[PDB]
């Protein structure tokens, strides 16, 4: 699937 | 619940200590302890909440799509719909958690356009979460109610916040993503992750070096979709 | 239990499928529910039940020693210390649940030396595990209890298998590391894993391919240990 | 710590 929002760094 | 004898600080402090050792259910729960003792959330204590939870349902979601591609490939007995299902029925709980929280009573309390937009763009994302393994009569519904929460959460964000805000930039991802992988709208998707990024760009030049990396970060992201996307 | 109602064959089944999602925590309980239907395991089922356990138990140790690392350079409130107490309870649990699976009642109808020494082995570990976060009165009961079972593995190990044998290899591994980083005899650690290598090195004409791929890799990490130890 | 066995390949 594509990627959505990561965590913060 | 069973963090209640516990200081809402000491909820707080938990959280960091259980995200330093990577125990996101234990973060998850303390999270879940601290919005409940009714008052509102810091900006940092909002990014635990989120940090917690994504990391709990992001596994649920990870062993979810493995399963499901075995049971696909096998279409033997039950028991790989039956864990399936299992590991279906803990996220869809972990992901009606999270919108509990968020209907009780964290949206309506929040009236600062930054926590309004996160708590809405939260809501979006849990929806969505439920809308990758529905079916049956309800699908249509949760993908509606994921469109209306990061559809509202959009209206405020272009209103009140800077096109570089990295809450909006993330809203507009993860809506964009919405758009291609669960509404079956990949030019809307391709449209807004367009429309973000050169808005960003154009309004780059009145940031510092920090927010200016934040940004920037995001930016990428839209630039790595839409890469992907064409 | 609650996997008293399931299929043992379905547990099995159950605990590669959560195995291949990651879901270790089910695999655990899936092989715990496999073993108290009360029948030997086979070969590939001790190792299900030795991967499960020794994934859920290494991410408590890993998170164990985050906390008493940020535990002990606090030496602020009681946060850190019950928060380190809460992960070391839930640790000591799992040591203890494996513990009693080998003692109700795996070692006692383990008459082969391949299964006898594999359950010996991982009762060491699990005393070893116990031992890392041990103080107080038992401290050195908990550390003799983990020799005794390494010792008792040892001893089956070096008449009934070739220097070869993984099993053999891994209890001489693990056996080093109880005797560098527990018993504080870090002379018997380089000794045991130097005798074991080269007893191996000697027998390695006698394998096939894939046993001598298998022997090798864990001859290397004997190697490894005794670079950083010398 | 020394490294102890890992997870079988
Ligand atoms: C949804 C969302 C959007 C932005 C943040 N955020 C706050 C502060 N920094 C960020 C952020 C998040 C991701 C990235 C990409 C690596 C950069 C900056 C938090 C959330 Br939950
Ligand atoms: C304790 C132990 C020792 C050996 C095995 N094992 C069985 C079959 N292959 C192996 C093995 C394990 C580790 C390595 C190093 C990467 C190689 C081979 C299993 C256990 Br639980």
């Amino acid at each position: 699937r594509t990627p959505s929002l990561p965590t913060p760094p | 619940g069973a963090m209640g004898s516990m200081e809402r600080a000491s909820l707080i402090q938990k959280a960091k200590l259980a995200e330093q050792a990577e125990r996101y259910e234990d973060m998850a729960a303390f999270m879940k302890g601290a919005v409940e003792k009714g008052e509102e959330l810091s900006c940092e204590e909002r990014n635990l909440l989120s940090v917690a939870y994504k990391n709990v349902v992001g596994g649920q979601r990870a062993a979810w799509r493995v399963l499901s591609s075995i049971e696909q490939k096998s279409n033997k007995g039950p028991e790989v719909r039956e864990y399936r299902e299992k590991v279906e029925t803990e996220l869809q709980g972990v992901c009606d958690t999270v919108l509990g929280l968020l209907d009780s009573h964290l949206i309506k309390e929040a009236g600062d356009a930054e926590s309004r937009v996160f708590y809405l763009k939260m809501k979006g994302d849990y929806y969505r979460y439920l809308a990758e393994v529905a079916t049956g009569d309800d699908k249509k519904r949760i993908i509606d109610s994921a469109r209306s929460a990061y559809q509202e959460a959009m209206d405020i964000s272009k209103k009140e916040m800077p096109p570089t805000n990295p809450i909006r930039l993330g809203l507009a991802l993860n809506f964009s993503v919405f758009h291609y992988e669960i509404a079956n709208s990949p030019e809307e998707a391709i449209s807004l992750a367009k429309t973000t990024f050169d808005e960003a760009m154009a309004d780059l030049h009145t940031l510092s070096e920090d927010s200016y990396k934040d940004s920037t970060l995001i930016m990428q992201l839209l630039r790595d979709n839409l890469t992907l996307w064409t």
